[PDB]
C-alpha cells in the first residue's frame, strides 16, 4: 500500500520556490496517518461487530455497553452529556476487570467534540469541586486508568481502492447501526477503550521511498510504499463506548 | 505575525494540502489514479499611502 | 481640489486602452518569500501497540 | 461567505451559534457568562478537529463580554474558583488561549 | 490628585482631541482636509476663609 | 487497465485443481514472537481471614 505525485519538467521550470521535499513529508504523513485510522478501524469494528464467534470458549467477551437516555440529537447541550460519559468510562472499567486485564496500563480513544463533552462536564460552572482537570491546556490529567489521547480523525481508515475515499475499501467502519445485525458503527459511537495487545500489527520491508525519472512524459515522479498488516488478538480486552438506538 | 516586503504592488502565497492513500493489487497500473493536490493562491494588496 | 502634472507612475495609459480607472494596474508581484504548507498533522498511536 | 471555503478540505472555519434568544430575552449578564465559557470550550473542539498546533492561540472579545465572564465567574455561580485572580481584573489563560 | 499654586484667583488646565487618521488618494493634495486637536481648557475657582 | 501475466509465485496451480478460483497464496505462514498466555489472577481473600 502507498501512494505518489509526479512532476512534470516544464511546470516546475517556471514557478516560485522548491517543493519536491515537503511533497515527500506529505506522502509519509499520509502513509502513517493511513495506517493510524486502519488500526483504529480494526479495533473498533473486528473485536466487536463479529456475530455468534467470541474469543476461545470461556466466555470473554469484549461486549461494548450502550449508554443512559437515547437520540444522538438528544442533547446537543454539551453538558448532561460528559456527565453520562464518565459512567461510561467507569462501566468500561467495570466490563473490562471481569476479563482480568491487569496493570492500569489502559488506554482510551474519543473523538474531538466529546473530549470537549468531557471539558465542559467539569468546568468552574456547575459540576464540583476540581480533582482531575486544570484550566488553559487541557490534558485532563487522568481518569480511572485510561488515558485520551484526543483523535480528530474517526472512522474513515480504509484507505483501499481508488485515491478516494468510498468503493469498497479494505479495513470498513459500516455506513449506518441497524442493518440487519451490527452494533459499532459511524452515526452512533463516542469513543473506543483497549489495553493494549488488543492488537497487532506485524511489518515486513519497512518503509522506502523512490524517485524514478520517466521519459515520454518528460516528467519524474516519486513513490513511498509499505507493506504491513493488521490483525485483532484477544478480544478478551477490548470494546467501545456507544449511544443508544 | 507579520513580515515586509520591499518593491512591487502586492504580495501571493502559495497553498498545498494532504493527500489521502491507497492500495495497490498485484498487478496493476500505478499511473490509472490520481488525485492531483493541486493548489491555489492567496492574493494579499497593499493598500495604499 | 487637486494636484496637476499627474505621471502617476504605474497606470495603462497608452494608445486606445482608455477605461478611465484602476490606477494600479500594471505591477510586480513578489509574493511572501514563505510558504504556507499544509498544517501540520501528526498523529498518535505511534507507541502503546 | 457561504461558499469558497478556500481549497476543498478539512478547514471548515467554522463560528458558534448559542442558545436563548439572541439579546432580547438573553442578559441578567450571569446567564451569557456561563453560557459563552460553554460557548468557549465548544469554539476550543471546532478549532481542534482542524488540527493546528496547541496553545499558541489568542481570544479576542468586547470589555463587556470580558467583564461578563468576570462576572459569571467568581460568586454565586461557579465553585471551587479557578483561572481567575478574585481581587484583580486580569484572567489567566483559560482553555488553551489567551484571553 | 492635587497640586498646590499661588497669587491669584483661579487654576486652569487644557485638554485635548486624541486625532483619528484617514487614507490618501495617489498624487492628490492633503490641504483639502484636515480637522485640529480642538484643544480647549477648562477652570476651578478658589473659595474663601 | 491491467497486465494479465506475471511470475505470481502465489496460486500454487497444479495439474489436478479443479477449478481451484484464485485465491493468495501458496507460500508458507508463519509463526512469530511469544504465545499469549490467559492472564493470572490474583490472591484475592486467603491472604486475609
Amino acid at each position: 500500500l502507498t501512494a505518489d505525485v509526479l512532476i512534470y519538467d516544464i511546470e516546475d521550470a517556471m514557478n516560485h520556490y522548491d517543493v519536491r521535499s515537503e511533497y515527500t513529508s506529505q506522502l509519509g504523513e499520509s502513509l502513517a496517518m493511513a495506517a493510524d485510522g486502519a488500526v483504529l478501524a480494526e479495533i473498533a469494528g473486528l473485536c466487536n461487530v463479529e456475530s455468534k464467534y467470541n474469543e476461545n470458549i470461556e466466555g470473554l467477551g469484549t461486549a461494548t455497553v450502550i449508554e443512559t437516555t437515547q437520540n444522538k440529537a438528544a442533547l446537543t447541550d454539551q453538558v448532561a452529556l460528559g456527565k453520562e460519559i464518565i459512567a461510561a468510562l467507569t462501566k468500561a472499567r467495570a466490563a473490562l476487570t471481569k476479563n482480568y486485564v491487569p496493570a492500569a496500563d489502559r488506554v482510551f480513544y474519543c473523538d474531538p467534540d466529546s473530549y470537549s463533552a468531557i471539558l465542559a462536564a467539569l468546568m468552574p460552572n456547575a459540576a464540583n469541586y476540581a480533582a482531575l482537570i486544570d484550566p488553559e491546556k487541557g490534558s485532563i490529567r487522568n481518569v480511572m486508568g485510561f488515558e485520551v489521547v484526543e483523535v480528530p480523525h474517526l472512522t474513515a481508515g480504509g484507505a483501499g481502492t481508488a485515491r478516494e475515499g468510498t468503493t469498497g475499501q479494505k479495513h470498513v467502519f459500516p455506513a449506518n447501526k441497524g442493518e440487519g445485525n451490527v452494533k459499532v458503527a459511524k452515526d452512533n459511537v463516542i469513543g473506543l477503550f483497549m489495553h493494549r495487545s488488543a492488537v497487532g500489527t506485524v511489518k515486513l520491508r519497512d518503509l522506502a521511498l523512490e524517485r524514478a525519472r520517466r521519459a515520454n512524459f518528460q516528467a519524474d515522479q516519486i513513490i513511498a510504499k509499505y507493506a504491513m498488516g493488521h490483525g485483532g488478538l484477544r478480544p478478551e480486552a477490548a470494546g467501545a463506548v456507544v449511544f443508544k438506538v | 505575525m507579520v513580515r515586509s516586503i520591499s518593491s512591487g504592488k502586492s504580495a501571493q502565497f502559495p497553498v498545498l494540502g494532504r493527500t489521502q492513500a491507497a492500495y495497490l493489487a498485484p498487478g496493476e497500473n500505478l499511473d490509472d489514479k490520481r488525485k492531483d493536490i493541486k493548489h491555489t493562491e492567496k492574493v494579499i494588496t497593499i493598500d495604499g499611502l | 481640489a487637486s494636484m496637476t502634472g499627474g505621471q502617476q507612475m504605474g497606470t495603462n495609459q497608452g494608445k486606445g486602452v482608455v477605461a478611465a480607472g484602476d490606477k494600479l494596474a500594471l505591477f510586480l508581484k513578489v509574493f511572501g518569500g514563505e510558504v504556507l504548507t499544509a498544517f501540520a498533522r501528526t498523529s498518535v498511536t505511534t507507541s502503546r501497540h
